[PDB]
RNA sequence: UGCCUGGCGGCCGUAGCGCGGUGGUCCCACCUGACCCCAUGCCGAACUCAGAAGUGAAACGCCGUAGCGCCGAUGGUAGUGUGGGGUCUCCCCAUGCGAGAGUAGGGAACUGCCAGGCAA
RNA sequence: UCCUCCUAAAGAGUAACGGAGGAGCACGAAGGUUGGCUAAUCCUGGUCGGACAUCAGGAGGUUAGUGCAAUGGCAUAAGCCAGCUUGACUGCGAGCGUGACGGCGCGAGCAGGUGCGAAAGCAGGUCAUAGUGAUCCGGUGGUUCUGAAUGGAAGGGCCAUC
RNA sequence: CGACUUACCAACCCGAUGCAAACUGCGAAUACCGGAGAAUGUUAUCACGGGAGACACACGGCGGGUGCUAACGUCCGUC
């Protein structure tokens, strides 16, 4: 009774840390948060982080609960 | 303290019949009349 | 009939056998059965070699059991085509790596275990050796 | 605990404010001596602060820690202010309710030119 | 499906309107959503209707 | 009131030569008291809690608060967020009040009197105890009203283990038979 | 410049827990009252206002202690890219990369800005 | 047909009559904002009350909860409570993700007009991922856009919707 | 109403030993994305236009599902 299965939904990392991306392109396609927004990052309602600024793109370990951020500074 | 949601709190006298009188604010009402008390009882 | 309960999933995947024992050294006896070859036994075969020994050593002593199947096997019903779903669950079995220790026993004379070993041995689908508890 | 308890209620409005990335006065109350700061966006300088602790500004006022100490402290972190340059900052209420002594202090500084 | 669909008629004189859902069988009173309306360009009460 | 004199007279100092504390506020103190009452039948009759909770407000100084149960099980047939019980904490001066009305007119009241037990502490300083009916409270005529339904009492200090919070409750000349 | 104290950070368990000691000149906390401001799905509990008597008990800060958590080599082992070999449902050789666990050991923090008291 | 996990070989994707489960909704609030709060499970004392109702204290730190199966996430809580509310708004939209295509998804910012807050600010539905059906034909409301000699109308078009 | 023993059943925990595709307090090698640099390669790259064929694959190595770790079996990934 089986033979049942979703689509896939091409979730994961779109843009690396180091490579420059323009505003408004989405880094990080998840269902949950498990990067959190930083530095120029905007969270969608779906939990994607894209660039609210034009730099380049890093990723960070901060705060007590040692949590990714997903950061863009202007260079 | 919230207000006209309480019970009347209004001071009572009250004696018991060994002869002991106190002063107690509570919802009794108007008069008590007691027999035994925290002395004068075979506790 | 060693078995679990109430197992998360009735069927697993084949798997493969590859790797090395975890288990190598005598823990709890005196007196151990190591497994020189690889392959798997099912419950039936881990119950044949115990009831050997305990036979052989009298009921004098004590006996461990270092391994427990929890891996159900299938087998397809003669004449059937293949497909229409996976098997039903027939039989349990442990995978053994070599080095890895069967059978652990205490309680008796050195001479009297290598035979009570060699009995049980008998009764298995995998080369096997004598090993003796190690200090440290 | 109070203080776990305070700290958690202004988490929230801090890192609101950090990531916004502007200027913050930040007010912490107590029993006595009701202090003030004014915080760079980084966070790690402090701008300018004022408080009645210091006898420059509790010789005058006849005790501290009331809405007239409030009031005092809201003052003259404005003048600083001003003098400093700084004009548009963000009130942080730091847990405390935006009721009595914050608010009066909130009050005398945007009426004494740190419009926020 | 019990869910049914209904409409929101402007109280002004537009003929704008706005769709939506509603339960009939727990809430079966009318609605009056306060909602805005682009042909007059202002925020007018919204009538419940078929 | 009165007897938060009382204690703020000679307890104290009581409490400071018996212990022989360093400071003055080493020596327990209570800060609250709580009445419970688990009425549990509010599934066969709802409407008697308004009046189970009027005669909490009788020997109270205050309105009770309906309390909701935790979770819902299945052994008593009840969901969550339904009402089961109320409660009533006071604390301040109003405490003083009521605390002198159980020891003076409360406790010699009880039918079939044996003593005040000794041995109902939590381990860590707080004292519960129940009663069996209301008229122990002068607040009831005994017409007004027609159940059996008890309460609870618990009185909470700050005691740090039960010998000091017995201690302190003796000095209230407490039965402790 | 130093012992201290409060706030805002960096950093995030070598930074966190347990046990013992230590602090009231200021600051901090507890603490008195609350008619008024404010609040309790009841309670000055919590929040808020008017105070500073008393206190360092609790909490908080600092010191000591390894009793735990935590960090952690070197070596070896497992695995593995590429090219070969075997008694090929698993392994070996040459070369490159190289864990996890464990062991010796480390470890009961460091640091920037502002404000206040004492000694300087 | 759609959703979640594994198979799937540490980017994405990846088959089988392979192994496990779900959906064809719900909600004017379960949405927006402001303020506040922090579980499960155990130990001790206490009337009915009893292993398991409610009260008090202690260990615990999220094993709880999150309208619905699963995965990921959630203390700044996305979890729980209350006040005021309709941003579940209109016209757009830089720039991206995803598809052979039809299409689907995320989105700063601008204009207009609103809600919450002292304010910075948040709000273009719901913790996210299922709750869905192209085109044709026809129905309803608005709009002189058109309306085959002219003025109208019928019928079409455009917009909203069935 | 105090209270006690046990040749006998046993929860939760502690010490040691294992197992897991649908467990992870750890975690490679490769692969993949981005940037800089030299050499090398008949632009090997991308975009647009004209014309196609093909959409029955097979075996071998490696990682697997299925089968009996059977099949010159069957179904995927990569060469």
């Amino acid at each position: 009774r089986n033979g049942r299965d979703s689509e896939a939904k091409r979730l994961g990392v779109k843009r690396f840390g180091g490579e420059s991306v323009l505003a408004g392109s989405i880094i990080v396609r998840q269902r949950g948060t498990k990067f959190h927004a930083g530095a120029n990052v905007g969270c969608g309602r779906d939990h994607t982080l894209f660039a609210k600024a034009d730099g380049k793109v890093k990723f960070e370990v901060k705060g007590p609960k040692n949590r990714k951020f997903i950061s863009i500074e202007a260079e | 303290m919230k207000k006209d949601i309480h019970p009347k709190y209004e001071e009572i006298t009250a004696s018991c019949s060994c002869g002991n009188v106190m002063k107690i604010r509570s919802t009794v009402g108007h008069d008590l009349n007691l027999d035994v008390c925290s002395k004068c009882h075979p506790f | 009939m060693l078995q679990p309960k109430r197992t998360k999933f009735r069927k697993m995947h084949k798997g493969r056998n590859r790797g090395l024992a975890q288990g190598t050294d005598v823990s709890f006896g005196s007196f151990g059965l190591k497994a020189v070859g690889r392959g798997r036994l099912t419950a039936r075969q881990i119950e044949a070699a115990r009831r050997a020994m305990t036979r052989a050593v009298k009921r004098q002593g004590k006996i461990w059991i270092r391994v427990f199947p929890d891996k159900p096997i299938t087998e397809k019903p003669l004449a059937v085509r293949m497909g229409k779903g996976k098997g039903n669950v027939e039989y349990w079995v442990a995978l053994i790596q070599p080095g890895k220790v069967l059978y652990e026993m205490d309680g008796v004379p050195e001479e009297l275990a290598r035979e009570a070993f060699k009995l049980a041995a008998a009764k298995l689908p995998i080369k096997t050796t004598f090993v003796t508890k190690t200090v440290m | 605990d109070k203080k776990s308890a305070r700290i958690r209620r202004a988490t929230r409005a801090r890192r609101k404010l950090q990531e916004l990335g502007a200027t913050r006065l930040v007010v912490h109350r107590t029993p006595r001596h009701i202090y003030a700061q004014v915080i760079a966006p980084n966070g790690s300088e402090v701008l300018v602060a004022a408080s009645t602790v210091e006898k420059a500004i509790a010789e005058q006022l006849k005790y501290t820690g009331n809405k007239d100490a409030a009031a005092a402290v809201g003052k003259a972190v404005a003048e600083r202010a001003l003098e400093k340059g700084i004009k548009d900052v963000s009130f942080d209420r730091s847990g405390f309710q935006y009721h009595g002594r914050v608010q009066a202090l909130a009050d005398a500084a945007r009426e004494a030119g740190l419009q926020f | 499906g019990i869910r049914e669909k209904i409409k929101l008629v402007s109280s002004a004189g537009t003929g704008h309107f706005y769709t939506t859902t509603k339960n009939k069988r727990t809430k079966p009173e009318k609605l009056e959503l306060k909602k805005f309306d682009p042909v007059v360009r202002q925020h007018v009460i919204y009538k419940e209707a078929k | 009131a009165k007897l938060h004199d009382y204690y703020k007279d000679e307890v104290v100092k009581k409490l400071m030569t018996e212990f022989n504390y360093n400071s003055v506020m080493q020596v327990p103190r209570v800060e609250k008291i709580t009445l419970n009452m688990g009425v549990g039948e509010a599934i066969a009759d709802k409407k008697l809690l308004d009046n189970a909770a009027a005669d909490l407000a009788a020997i109270s100084g205050q309105k009770p608060l309906i309390t909701k149960a935790r979770k819902s099980v299945a052994g008593f047939k009840i969901r969550q967020g339904y009402p089961i019980g109320c409660k009533v904490t006071l604390r301040g001066e109003r405490m003083w009040e009521f605390f002198e009305r159980l020891i003076t007119i409360a406790v010699p009241r009880i039918r079939d009197f044996r003593g005040l037990s000794a041995k109902s502490f939590d381990g860590r300083g707080n004292y519960s105890m129940g009663v069996r009916e209301q008229i122990i409270f002068p607040e009831i005529d005994y017409d007004k009203v027609d159940r059996v339904r008890g309460l609870d009492i618990t009185i909470t200090t700050t005691a740090k283990s039960d010998e000091e919070g017995r201690a302190l409750l003796a000095a209230f000349d407490f039965p402790f038979r």
